[PDB]
């Protein structure tokens, strides 16, 4: 008369997972260890507040393109997948990508003017603009670079140094204008045969002006090709030319730790902290698979192509 | 075995029995909590192994340099590729090894307590024993944290 | 058991009775076919979880890229690694599973049957038992569906 | 007397497994999930043909390499290891990896003329040939550039220019010939110093003429170093030269979607399809695996460095 | 079962006797060498399989050539958290497989000589059976070798 | 009264393995998978020495720097992380990293003469020497390449060639002098306007010197960049120049078979053998995996980040 039995436990449990030989099979407890849910922002990474340029290319905010709208660091850059505005005068930026790539996590940054504007006294300095380049519909040309120009039908050879008297790392930029023709070159810089010599302690630079037929490009056929350097502290720059010099005149101050890189997103911040950043929006780092998105910043979950990753914990069921 | 017991609550495996005083469950709960150990600790490990340094991501080449974006592409969706077999497959084996892992352990039971009861219990072969003789709590109680005395029903049976 | 049956040729796992009517293979269709599923599901797994996505491989470098294309073979024989290391033992892994997995169904096969009978049939420890009584093909046909009935021959073996 | 027996199934198999414990174990049904299987030939890509180049360099075939031999479309391009004849007059081509790569999947390619050979009317059109690149045994050049040199001792300056009114993307060539000294400049191009200007709404070119004593190739100690571009439908490419100026005259019609590969191989066509191509012949792709060659396009199993991957489906024999 | 044998040096599973001649260890010298051979064949697999062809790895990039020293750092990384999940899981997943290996074997030895005995031995549940009737050496090595004859000592027990 | 027992071994070992389910379980026999064990030096590898630079660059050490310290044959080159010395007059070095990489494993290389100092008969051949470059304590330069400079007042036209007659590929290096005003161009090299051409069956070279204002280094302000190439038996190679030229003097013969990298590391030989080299120390090569560092050479172990992989051969314990 007298019975008992062994069993296992049961419940409601509708929860399914999956066996290299089943498939389907209903289980009583489980888990997912695939994170497919995210928060729709771009937020901080660790602590660090990213750096958004808004409709500006890491180009055009550095040279201070008008057409563009200080922050002291930054984790990750964030540019949109085609800016609105990134050379208004159309040419180039040598070693962009490098650029970029070096730019991608600044640990600190700070602007400082290196040759101001007014120092130029045998040369014309703010005439240098373009409607390529307008501020408020006026014809003006990036901001922390000049343009110079002939002074009085005369462009003496410039000569101008720099030493990095600070206890950081400057970056600095310059540029030179391709004119469209000889007669052009003349008309701007009076000598028909330039160069732009550049020199610093690792920096053996000489640029020569190309003059060649173009598609316009923004009404302007003629062109700017920009160069960098890291002028390191007590060190100096050394600028010589005797034509379409496009002289800096602000330097940047640089600290660089750690690497990173340039989130191409269109979302925008949401005062919001993460260790993973994607570009389709922050997500949890506690599980080891997500799906969200290949291009990750930070200490990201591995990106697999799955949609379901379930274990079972529990039993099965009845 | 039939199925599973809705009535049993209070752990994973366990005992169901029915005597003159009444009936009750019972779950068995040291080879629950070692089970329960056991899977919880399967989980973990398969989260924490997981190496996860800090890296960054992002297409850095321009027009004239399609050759080794094309090789960062390459070895972007070869790990792709790795990462997702792996997971698949790490997923399905283990859950193979859970569902065996809690059948090995309710038979055990079983086989622990087929071994006391020897003769004088009736093998009724869906997980219960049905006693020729008469069990009270004290019998039925002494079964379960395994402390049964064969030397008393011992020839009642015949 | 002792080694298998070229007899048996319409399943994976059954019986083969000797009575007074005569002997006779059958496959246990039921068993078979869950095992027959499971092993399948498993090789469609391995198989079909590949992901397998266009990709073009070359070499795309010249005698000053040295490097690069040196970069280029460091990934593409590394993956080669990862790969050959991982399909070379999730075969030998799930070998020696599926090879247990046949073990275990033919001994719950062999315990599902030995539980019916109980004390009148004899465990010859081969894989057999030899009944004390008698069974015709009704007895034989009731133990292999698993209608078996114990309240029959119950007392004969004394 | 009565007995029933509990067994399992064994046949003739001779098959033999392998496991994490035990070697060589027979079994009664199995599995071999790796591809060793080709079929010798070259084909089709999921429709789309090749571009098999029977012993041209996708650069001679490109420029109309006289010693070499349409094709609306292609998946991948066939080269042999060492074709056997590149540029017939020795020289270099600009960004040609690049060039190959962007070329090694092409949805549309339409070769047109753009700047006829006739139209020449202050230049010798018709003399820049050399033994170096023979045609029936004449001294011949590249058939899709004009190597300009002077008439009536006198070089003018050259200005023209293409606007791009198809509605696709154009690839066009061009080059430079590198003279071996001064007097060869002379004697060609009558000027002694020559540059060649060449500009698109994003290209900023000029080149000059690199004089240098050679090692003779192809009985040849001067070159042609070639140089390509991409023009955007509605834009124009302004040349400007006074010298050693190679004009183009026919450029291509392009449309480019996917990428692919250029594959070196020494089999032909076999009019045949795949999902898997390889250097040695195309393969099955149900298979996870495969152990042919590591090089193979298309949607291919994973290469793997096993001689047999078999999988235990059936049971032990006896 | 309660735990392992210290006096057992000459094998990894087997038997110990008690009878009137007195006590004994012996090793099962069959399945004690199909289980080492096994065991040494797993870990040979996860040895000999691994690949290793000819690397050589470094940082071979300039300062403007920063962006594919990352690349590099990228796949570099990338493979070192393949293989140390691969490696730590792995270890962890054939681990668990040997020490059930382990219990199947000992208990399988035990189940092999359970059959031979049928009801004139005691299961005394620790492992042992204690005989009913009286068991000579040459009744011992019967049953270790398995060669028993239950046609003799075969009604003593009533 | 009689009894049977079924058991199993238990021992002293007190070694532990982990579980997917549990942690810290003892063990009867074990198997340690991790090498994690070096010999804190440089070795062979596979027979082949190493070539150790003390204290010099690659660079350094080719050219021939005074301040630095023959071998036929190497398997890798260990530099250390920063050389003391490398190139004692400043510049730079052309495509440096590509021809680290290319000597990284060398089968034969041999220094022989190929041009002789004595031959410089119309420029003064023996005072291109610098403090820069110090021997023992005397101005010195490079011992490899000459820095040739103007004899009466005057730099005639060089025009130098040679021809491989080795049956073996030569590794020829040049370079150029950057000098840092007009006035020292003129009091060095006379001819107010320089260009160095160098060609070979391959090689289509013109060179031309940048005066630019730079930071002194190694108290100079002028810059040597250097040039290479690699001339095959039978071709020749022709220098023609003007002025600025550092002329080769030395080559070498090289064989070049397998490939390898260069090594940073501090340590030193220890007469030694090995299959696997570590920039920390040589390794066993038998154990599927090691942790000791990723920057390997040679048939290694696979580099994992873990402290212990022990598998378990043996049984649980009591
Ligand atoms: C840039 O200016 C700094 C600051 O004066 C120079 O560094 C000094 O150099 C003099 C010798 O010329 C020494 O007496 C000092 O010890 C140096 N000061 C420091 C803080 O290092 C530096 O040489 C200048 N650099 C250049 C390239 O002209
Ligand atoms: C090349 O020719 C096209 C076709 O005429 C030019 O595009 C036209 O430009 C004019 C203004 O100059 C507009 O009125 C038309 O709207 C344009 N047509 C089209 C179809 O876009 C084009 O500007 C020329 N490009 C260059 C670089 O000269
Ligand atoms: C460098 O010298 C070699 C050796 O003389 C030249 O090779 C010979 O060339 C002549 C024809 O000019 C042939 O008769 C011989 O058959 C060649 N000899 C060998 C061994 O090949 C070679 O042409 C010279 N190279 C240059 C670039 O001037
Ligand atoms: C399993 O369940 C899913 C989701 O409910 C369903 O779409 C699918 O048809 C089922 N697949 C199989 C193989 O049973
Ligand atoms: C297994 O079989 C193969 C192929 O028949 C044979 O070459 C080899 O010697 C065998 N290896 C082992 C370890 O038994
Ligand atoms: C396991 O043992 C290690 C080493 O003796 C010890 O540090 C650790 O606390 C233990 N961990 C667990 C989870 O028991």
């Amino acid at each position: 008369e007298d019975q008992i039995c062994i069993g296992y436990h049961a419940n409601n449990s509708t929860e399914q997972v999956d066996t290299i030989m089943e498939k389907n099979v209903t289980v009583t407890h489980a888990q997912d260890i695939l994170e497919k849910t995210h928060n729709g922002k771009l937020c901080d990474l660790d602590g660090v507040k990213p750096l958004i340029l808004r409709d500006c290319s890491v180009a055009g905010w550095l040279l201070g393109n008008p057409m563009c709208d200080n922050v002291p660091e930054w984790s990750y850059i964030v540019e949109k997948a085609s800016p609105a505005n990134d050379l208004c005068y159309p040419g180039d930026f040598n070693d962009y990508e490098e650029l970029k790539h070096l730019l991608s996590r600044i640990n600190h940054f700070e602007k400082i003017q290196i040759i101001p504007k007014s120092s130029w006294s045998n040369h014309e300095a703010s005439s240098g603009v373009s409607s390529a380049c307008p501020y408020l519909g006026k014809s003006s040309f990036f901001r922390n670079v000049v343009w110079l120009i002939k002074k009085n039908s005369a462009y003496p050879t410039i000569k101008r140094s720099y030493n990095n008297t600070n206890q950081e790392d400057l970056l600095v930029l310059w540029g030179i204008h391709h004119p469209n023709d000889a007669a052009e070159q003349t008309k701007l810089y009076q000598n028909p045969t330039t160069y732009i010599s550049v020199g610093t302690s690792t920096l053996n630079q000489r640029l020569v002006p190309k003059i060649a037929t173009r598609s316009k490009v923004n009404g302007q056929s003629g062109r700017m090709e920009f160069f960098w350097t890291i002028l390191k502290p007590n060190d100096a720059i050394n600028f010589e030319s005797n034509g379409n010099f496009i002289a800096p005149e602000y330097a940047y101050k640089i600290v660089k730790k750690g690497d990173s890189a340039i989130m191409k997103s269109e979302l925008e911040y949401g005062n919001c902290n993460t260790k993973c950043q994607t570009p389709m929006g922050a997500i949890n780092s506690s599980m080891p698979f997500h799906n969200i998105h290949p291009l990750t910043i930070g200490e990201c979950p591995k990106y697999v192509k799955s949609n379901r990753l379930v274990l079972a914990t529990g039993l099965r069921n009845t | 075995i039939e199925g599973g017991w809705q009535g049993m609550v209070d752990g994973w495996y366990g005992y169901h029995h029915s005597n003159e005083q009444g009936s009750g469950y019972a779950a068995d709960k040291e080879s629950t909590q070692k089970a329960i150990d056991g899977v919880t600790n399967k989980v973990n490990s398969i989260i924490d192994k997981m190496n996860t340094q800090f890296e960054a991501v992002g297409r850095e080449f321009n027009n004239l340099e399609r050759r080794i974006e094309n090789l960062n592409k390459k070895m972007e969706d070869g790990f792709l590729d790795v990462w997702t077999y792996n997971a698949e497959l790490l997923v399905l084996m283990e859950n193979e090894r859970t569902l065996d892992f809690h059948d090995s352990n309710v038979k055990n039971l079983y086989d622990k307590v087929r071994l006391q009861l020897r003769d004088n219990a009736k093998e009724l072969g869906n997980g219960c024993f049905e006693f020729y003789h008469k069990c009270d709590n004290e019998c039925m109680e002494s079964v379960k944290n395994g402390t049964y005395d064969y030397p008393q029903y011992s020839e009642e049976a015949r």
